[PDB]
């Protein structure tokens, strides 16, 4: 599918290099979330957005971030943009381990 | 009653001859009442339809209906005799019938009608296409949509070889003949699949 | 829509996809390939369960 | 006085009349109506329809599946290309009309082999509403465009405007017969019909009047069509479209 | 907004991008119609429309519909009929109709006070798809188009090659 996402990107009107480097991620190499996780927190991230559709990355992050002190907040929901943004509303962030 | 000359004659007209045949008028076929705005700016009278985008351009003493079906444009002359005047139905003539079909059978088949679908040999037709298994697999993507428990088969559905020989079947529909008649141009347009 | 079908199939008759060409054979609206559903009564035939 | 006939000139220089008939059909305002013993031969109605006219093809003649096809094969014969004639059936008659239009479409199938039928005539008496729509729907479907009526009695006339109300784009004819006609016979007479029923007939502006029924003379069809008939009864003029 | 004061004045924060099997629908028109991004997001799609005109007849063997994710949002705000679960989830219309409602997402917070240049995230993260996003959101607004276009290409190659193989659903078994 690589060649095939190439030829067609030759075809139209956009580079080739970054279509196949795209579709090798997201089509190929396998993705490890765990590693990508410890690398946000040693980049000091105190917290997270979720901007992807509903919530799935919140429960599926959440796990992963279950003894860090890193706060989570989801985006793109009425709930978690309610959290954002409203004063007296802010979700609580479990002590570190 | 708001135009004049063979625009109006052809527009009015219910009823039209399509190769010794009377049809329902093509241009009544896509709107019949009075659904064609008029423009008559430089005095050559035109009238076009809107959710089909046709045409009825008049190349000075005749009246031709060009329709777009996809991409290209399918042009039908009509041939006007003194009969018309008083409850004549417009002519089609054989030989405009037999551009507008190969038109047709041409967006059915390849790019275009001259010498681009294959030849015809002394009775037949012949192709040479390429085959790949994994067709037969982006086939049935789109065939088979049946519920939840079924699945298709491991094996080829016969429903598979047909796809490269269209083109070939097209052309022996465009040279097929009757005795004495060809069945390629008086009605390709109300052509169906039998059997 | 049936476009994909013919497409994937390979007969562009305008009759099935066009609407103006549909008007023109006598029919309201396109219909489906016949060859459809051809293909679609062998895969119902010969679906596994 | 606005549906007084007009004169028009051909391209050919030839002079013709232009009531409304004329123009919904482009022929001339001069009808030959369908004939039981007369019109099912296919040489005048052939004849009448190369000469620019209505003609009309009796239905009462065609009895059976062979006649009918070997009349539609003569008359296709005889036509010179371009001309398109009519068909008169009987409506009361079951065993005709279930062959030649309600069981067997031998009239539909015959148009859709390529016949020059371009219209049918509705006799001996109207359908009601909802059988009569149902076919004004399908001859249009068929590809025919006149479907005639022709009532002989007030109430017939009344629902058949009833029937071009119900369905105000599609253009109606109707050939309104005199007591005097021939053949089978009918007790009314023109003129009081036309008296009782000619406003609600020019109300309705999808129908078109043909008028038949003592009709002799050519001056009598003059006077008739020109709505100088009425100014005897004491009436303004009472143009018409036609008479058969 | 006492979260965004405070990551406006300095707070160091991540982005994190969701990947397959979302709903994206659902999510996508509860932000339309709470915000009013329909016009930029026209555009968007108008524009990567363009962009891919040579390749509408490949690109169609896949996609039953057609990916008109904005008619579908406005159906949905009207309680009209919806495309099928199924013509949902297929790849060649999720993984362009998942990205789309990302980017809506990011205009949405961005308009509503939040802004993702004035104080960079630490960290881009993405997951199984939202690399792409990632990649969006890592330069500026000036290469939404052609990621999208190319993620429409992408989905549908995919459902073509997974087509092609077994990998494709079978039946209730994904």
């Amino acid at each position: 599918g690589i060649d095939i996402v190439a030829g067609w990107a030759e075809k139209a009107g956009l580079d080739v290099a970054l279509a196949r480097e795209l579709a090798d991620a997201i089509l190929i190499r396998k993705v490890d979330w765990v590693d990508e996780i410890t690398r946000v927190h040693a980049a000091g991230a105190r917290w997270i957005l979720d901007l992807g559709p509903g919530d799935i990355l919140t429960r599926l992050t959440a796990p992963v971030i279950r003894g860090l002190g890193i706060g989570i907040v989801p985006a793109a929901t009425r709930g978690g943009q309610r959290n954002l943004f409203t004063v007296g509303a802010t979700p609580e962030v479990a002590r570190a381990w | 009653a708001d135009v004049a000359g063979p625009l109006a004659v052809v527009l009015d007209a219910p009823d039209v001859r399509w190769a010794g045949r009377t049809v329902t008028n093509p241009v009544h076929r896509i709107a019949d009442p009075a659904e064609w705005q008029v423009h008559d700016g430089p005095e050559n009278p035109r009238a076009t339809h809107s959710s089909t985008g046709a045409r009825l351009q008049t190349h000075g003493d005749d009246v031709a209906l060009s329709v777009p079906v996809s991409g290209t444009w399918v042009d039908i002359r009509f041939t006007l005799p003194a009969n018309t005047v008083d409850g004549g139905t417009p002519v089609i003539a054989t030989e405009d019938a037999t551009s507008a079909m190969r038109t047709v059978l041409a967006i059915a088949a390849g790019v275009d009608s001259p010498e681009f679908l294959p030849a015809v040999a002394n009775g037949t037709a012949t192709l040479t296409v390429d085959w790949h298994p994994e067709r037969v697999a982006d086939h049935t993507g789109v065939t088979a949509t049946f519920g939840e428990p079924l699945a298709p088969s491991l094996t080829n559905v016969p429903d598979a070889l047909v796809g490269p020989c269209w083109p070939a079947v097209f052309a022996a529909i465009g040279s097929a003949v009757t005795d004495t008649g060809e069945p390629v141009v008086e009605g390709l347009l109300s052509l169906v699949h039998l059997d | 829509d049936m476009r994909p079908f013919a497409v994937v199939s390979g007969d562009h008759n305008p009759i099935h996809t066009d609407r103006a060409a549909a008007l023109l054979a006598g029919l309201e609206s396109p219909i489906v390939h016949g060859m459809w559903l051809s293909a679609a009564a062998q895969h119902a035939v010969t679906a596994t369960d | 006085s606005s549906y007084a006939p007009t004169v028009v000139r051909l391209p050919d220089g030839r002079v013709k009349l232009s009531t409304k008939f004329t123009r919904l059909t482009g022929r001339s305002p001069i009808l030959l109506a369908g004939m039981t013993p007369t019109t099912v031969d296919a040489k005048i109605v052939a004849a009448a329809a190369n000469a620019g006219h209505w003609a009309e093809l009796a239905g009462g003649g065609q009895v059976t599946e062979e006649i009918f096809g070997n009349r539609i094969e003569q008359m296709a014969g005889l036509l010179e290309p371009g001309r398109t004639y009519q068909f008169n059936a009987l409506f009361l008659d079951p065993y005709l009309w279930k062959l030649q239009v309600g069981g067997k479409r031998l009239v539909q199938k015959a148009r859709q082999s390529g016949a020059a039928i371009d219209g049918v005539v509705i006799s001996a008496g109207i359908p009601d509403l909802d059988e009569a729509v149902e076919l004004i729907d399908e001859l249009g479907d068929i590809g025919i465009s006149h479907v005639v009526f022709k009532p002989g009695t007030i109430e017939q006339i009344r629902s058949v405007i009833r029937i071009a109300t119900e369905v105000p784009t599609k253009p109606v004819i109707m050939h309104v017969e005199g007591g005097r006609a021939g053949g089978h016979h009918s007790w009314e007479d023109l003129d009081d019909l036309l008296l009782a029923t000619y406003s609600e007939l020019r109300s309705r502006a999808n129908i078109t009047v043909c008028v038949g029924g003592g009709i002799g003379t050519p001056r009598r069809a003059a006077e008739y069509l020109s709505g100088r008939w009425a100014q005897a009864y004491g009436f303004p003029l009472m143009p018409i479209d036609g008479i058969l | 907004h006492a979260l965004v004061d405070r990551l406006m004045a300095g707070e160091p924060y991540a982005v994190a991008f969701g990947g397959q099997g979302s709903a994206w629908l659902e999510t996508l028109e509860e932000l339309v119609s709470a915000t009013g991004i329909e016009t930029e997001l026209a555009t968007l799609v108008g524009e990567a429309e363009l962009l891919l005109d040579p390749v509408t007849d490949e690109l169609i063997v896949v996609r039953p519909i057609g990916f008109e994710p904005l008619q579908w949002v406005r159906a949905l705000a009207a309680e009209d009929p919806v495309p099928s679960d199924k013509h949902l989830t297929s790849a060649a219309v999720s993984v362009p109709g998942v990205l789309l409602t990302q980017i809506a997402a990011t205009r949405a917070l961005a308009r509503q006070g939040m802004d993702l240049v004035a104080t960079p995230p630490v960290a881009m993260a993405g997951h199984s798809q939202g690399v792409l996003a990632v990649e969006a959101l890592k330069a500026g607004g000036a290469r939404d188009v052609e990621l999208f276009a190319l993620a429409q290409l992408i989905g549908a190659a995919g459902t073509l090659v997974a087509r092609r193989r077994g990998i494709s659903v079978l039946g209730d078994r994904p």
